[PDB]
């Protein structure tokens, strides 16, 4: 069945970047769109960025632009997510979320996500002095 | 930039009561959303898509309804297997989720 | 005068999987289900037009720079030797086939314009009467890497199962593309090419101009649009040596609610998405 | 009859900010400026786009003198 | 050539850095296969140095006008007259209000125009 | 039957009760094609009530020893001999330290409108 | 005397696609790829053994309640007909083959027993000399929805080109799972079934017992292990009726570093995944 | 000679808690025990296991004394 897996996440001094990553299997990982979602402590769930298939189309949430940057490998099954120039307010549990809706060659990729099909078991991320 | 309002902040509720969780749009949504339940130390999973739709494995007493601005979530026969923060999403525009509240158990 | 009529989709697929090769489009045409009751190159290139050359051996000769250096009076004539170092360059015996450019459209809408450009914007040829271009010259629909941007009129749109008549939703219809074509013909959305639209002299500098329209020009090849299991219609085996196997058109294997081409639980027939044929491949 | 093919009806949904859409709709006796044909003729002969649009740029046009 | 072996070739193999120029193929100890004016190689379908999925690979032991352009500055590719395709610039060489053009080898074949197991290294 | 319909039946249409009888299949009007002892319809491949990409669809218009088994208690499910198929459990029926068992298809081995007629 | 000796990846492709149907297992084979120089039912069932009734028609009758309800002295008899809303209990004339029981490993591993079981805790048979039951008698090797589980030693894992000899990782090996017969085929990791170990008295409760293993029974029906690409060796067309469309097997079309079943760039060929024969699909 | 295929060595690294693992190894003349045969026979005729190990239950067997 489907099943995602999130990669190292750790503690990081502000203004330091670390690199995120998601093993998918179960499913044809190049079909779909990958997203990944944020869960802060004690708040709720918060949209970060999304790549969709073959990885022609990225957008990310106003919260997180010009920091981070999203990547995929096809070949390799694994999502990645690339966290520059963090900040205190940036720590949250992240998880691996994966669209619906397949794509394929003879077609288009769809304008927007829609709801989260499945989910990975989030990595957590503090960025503190410490 | 749509936003999401859960209505009740939390609830209790005792086993086998029906329980009625709504959640308010800013702007029109229509028949777009979502509905996941948070269990404590999980990641979430969808329970309704669209308006109402289950998703595949999902329990038969999880019901969802409304249109545009306004949507309900009703859990029939509440078990005690169901403890979680329950959110709602919309898959209008960018993607942004509700609050949640969290059903409580007597 | 649909394919559709003549051709299930398991006998689609044995079509378009095992071979090379085999009026207004107007409503009313024999249903697609046989319990209804109502009132050609097949293969996409493996190689580009740009690309056909041997990449281990060098060629020719072209200008290489117009001057030695910065300064004043610095003007010289340098040559170099075409090669694998470089093949934009190279001498080509053929060229890509002719484009009539089409408004480039994005399925994410807050990448287009905030303005009604959809008649404004559309190519169109006239007969004293406006007529849209449209599917217009066979054109690639988008470059490779790209899954989000389509021609304004450049490809047929078809609508799915239960599309209502009027101002429908994006997700409704079901939008053909064919990037399979694009290794022998322009992006329907880009230029042409390039080119010089003047005298160059020590006075003024060299200048070019954009090419949006580009007619048959001897030495021009190109592929014909594909055909569809939908679309209208008015064996040959495949032969190749490819060592690693094709892409094939096959159905997913994962749990769904129905089965795509089959019937619902209401009794309503449907086609998921459109099929075209083109997915082996030959040498160009 | 109508045709089995479709066309971009409109592109927002009404004056203001932030309309963008995109919605079609069948080409028909309606609107037959809009269907699909299969021949093309050999005054200036039509218009091209111009240039790609975006959130910054209108969809431009240009005036085709000569064809082949 | 190649020690008797197929050898993976591509754009940033080379040192790459220009997308006009990227390439993907494959070259052979070679001297239905894949003319241009020029040891045996050969150039399949490619996205930068990476290779789409529609890309082959062959074993061989397995058998009008377009107006044409001295001042002091670099015009040699500024000012060159090119078509592109599929994103890639390429020269127009050598080819065919203001009317600066005007429509009417090989041809492609289109629709318009003790035991180990390793293998031996040691020859 | 079915008022000239082919129609989609599954687990679900007929209320999903549980996971041993869940099924997958198709109604057809009728009365290569997929013995049983009992209108023609046929089942395929499931899982629970949906189906997977090797479920066929079939247009029809377009042509030794297993023990067995008054106590007061409920044995009829329970206490009965059975079989296992992708964790799906069968009664044994009919059917061929103490041994309790002893051993010895085709398989290897053994005004005009587009919409369609409803009007008839 | 392996698959890859005789075919190319493509040609092995055609024959799975298109066709139903055409000494140790030891190293030193003529090489995969003609450039190194060196020192059957191929089809999936539509149908499952448990589902070949008709789906809207009753049957015979089979024992519903052998009690009114809760109480005392409660014992009777009663009877139902064998139907579509009761599919479990239906008479069927063949059942499914016979099966020796694998112990069964997750991919996961912290969900994987914490000791060490590789040879204690796996199935053997004995000719004084203990010989690992390996692959062992053809069964499915996991529940439909389970994919990460395998049976210890019930499947052929084969390696990854430059895998090394000894304690590999589980990614530098292939594991090939017979997920196709499960239709006719007893889980490898699953008892086949349950059998009555007492007579039920109004004293005794009605006792039953798990099959760990079960040999021929006359009305058994099964498939055979599946041969693949890499395996060990020692034309019928599809006849099929089935109106959507077939699963197929299809390269990727995602880029890559690497195309699929080719040379590297120091030219190392290798083979990234096994190919099992069975895509097509038959009724049961 | 060796086979090419793989047989499951160690489910463990070591002696401790949390060790994990999975690991393969090539069978081979060293351990013949293990290869895998196209053929079996027709004392115990061998063991089977009776339970799904999982974290909480280590791996059971029993034995066979008859079979068919």
């Amino acid at each position: 069945e489907v099943q995602l897996l999130e990669s190292g996440g750790g503690l990081v001094q502000p203004g330091g970047s670390l690199r995120l990553s998601c093993a998918a299997s179960g499913f044809t990982f190049s079909n779909y769109a990958m997203s990944w979602v944020r869960q802060a402590p004690g708040k709720g769930l918060e949209w970060v960025s999304l790549i969709s298939g073959s990885g022609g189309s990225i957008d990310y949430a106003d919260s997180v632009k010009g920091r981070f940057t999203i990547s995929r490998d096809n070949s390799k099954n694994t999502l990645y997510l690339q966290m520059d120039s963090l900040r205190a307010e940036d720590t949250a549990v992240y998880y691996c979320s994966k669209d619906p809706i397949y794509y394929d060659l003879s077609g288009y990729y769809a304008g927007r996500i829609y709801y989260f099909d499945y989910w990975g078991q989030g990595t957590l991320v503090t960025v503190s002095s410490a | 930039e749509i936003v999401m309002t859960q209505s009740p902040a939390t609830l209790s509720v005792s086993p086998g009561d029906t329980a009625t969780l709504s959640c308010r749009a800013s702007h029109s949504v229509s028949r777009d959303l979502a509905w996941y339940q948070q269990k404590p130390g999980q990641a979430p999973r969808l329970l309704i898509y669209d308006a109402s739709t289950r998703a595949t494995g999902i329990p038969a007493r999880f019901s969802g309804s409304g249109s545009g601005t306004e949507f309900t979530l009703t859990i029939s026969s509440l078990q005690s297997e169901d403890f979680a923060v329950y959110y709602c999403q919309q898959y209008i525009n960018w993607v942004t989720f509700g609050p949640g509240t969290k059903v409580d158990i007597e | 005068n649909r394919f559709h009529c003549h051709f299930s989709p398991r006998d689609w697929q044995r079509l378009i999987n095992n071979n090379w090769g085999f009026g207004s489009a107007h409503e009313g045409c024999l249903p697609p289900f046989p319990a209804d009751v109502f009132m050609h190159s097949s293969y996409a290139h493996s190689q580009s037009l740009d690309r056909l050359m041997n990449p281990l051996i060098d060629q020719l000769y072209y200008l290489s720079k117009t001057i030695n250096g910065s300064g004043q009076n610095q003007q010289t004539l340098k040559f170099s030797v075409a090669g694998p170092s470089n093949m934009a360059v190279q001498g080509r015996n053929y060229i890509p086939g002719p484009s009539y450019r089409q408004q480039r459209v994005s399925t994410t809408v807050t990448q287009n314009n905030n303005s009604e450009f959809a008649w404004p914007g559309a190519s169109s040829w006239a007969l004293g009467r406006n007529s849209l271009m449209n599917p217009g010259p066979a054109m690639a629909s988008h470059k490779e890497g790209e899954d989000r941007f389509f021609p304004l009129s450049g490809s047929l749109i078809f609508g799915k199962q239960g599309t209502g008549r009027d101002n429908v939703d994006a997700d409704k219809v079901m939008i053909t593309n064919e990037e399979e074509i694009k290794t022998t013909n322009p992006v329907a959305t880009e230029s042409y090419g390039q080119v010089a639209t003047n005298h160059q002299s020590a006075q003024a500098q060299a200048q070019t101009g954009w090419v949006q329209n580009q007619g048959i020009l001897p030495g021009m090849v190109w592929q014909d649009r594909d055909v569809y299991l939908q679309g209208p219609i008015w064996l040959q085996k495949e032969n190749s040596k490819r060592w690693n196997p094709e892409i094939q058109y096959t159905s997913n294997y994962y749990k769904s609610n129905n089965v795509e081409f089959a019937v619902n639980t209401e009794g309503v027939y449907s086609e998921p998405r459109p099929i075209g044929t083109r997915y082996l491949t030959r040498n160009l």
